[PDB]
């Protein structure tokens, strides 16, 4: 783990949750 | 019945998987936030 | 058998359990920004 | 965004997170 | 059925895998907000 | 608290969430 790292791996681990998110939504309705 | 349950299961599935993604993210916080206190 | 009120009382429960993960990403976000902002001041 | 709202906004979600714990607690029994 | 006594069985028990998970993930995030309190109450 | 325990609790925790979603795992059902 590292600094240079961390930023880019909490931006990558933050768009797999918001799609996740957007996916889960999506099967909400209905 | 099998398509409603297709879709419930599936939606275990979705919840699951944002579940270990922002398990993800907590043991990064928790990174920096050691790295952090380390320095005071 | 007579699953009705027991399916349609786990897709509720699915949808509040969606909405709590969706607060805790927003509770996540407002940490980044935390560890991002005592970060800069060091 | 200042510390003072930074502190407004997590005693704002974490206090609405418990409580959609607290209805999948009440919707878990069934 | 004795299947879709089951698959109800299974389905239930992991709405409550779910569930706990969220739940320790709160107390996770709760000590990283305490932490960021602190470290930030010293600069 | 205490830094000394806040080592204690992250850690215990952690371990909590990894064995909930090690049996969500072996109880997610991919039918």
């Amino acid at each position: 783990m590292t600094w240079e790292e961390w930023d880019k791996k909490i931006e990558e681990y933050t768009k797999k949750i918001e799609e996740l998110i957007k996916k889960s939504q999506n099967q909400q309705i209905d | 019945a099998r398509q409603l349950l297709s879709g419930i299961v599936q939606q275990q599935n979705n919840l699951l998987r944002a579940i270990e993604a922002q398990q993800h993210l907590l043991q990064l916080t928790v990174w920096g936030i050691k790295q952090l206190q380390a320095r005071i």
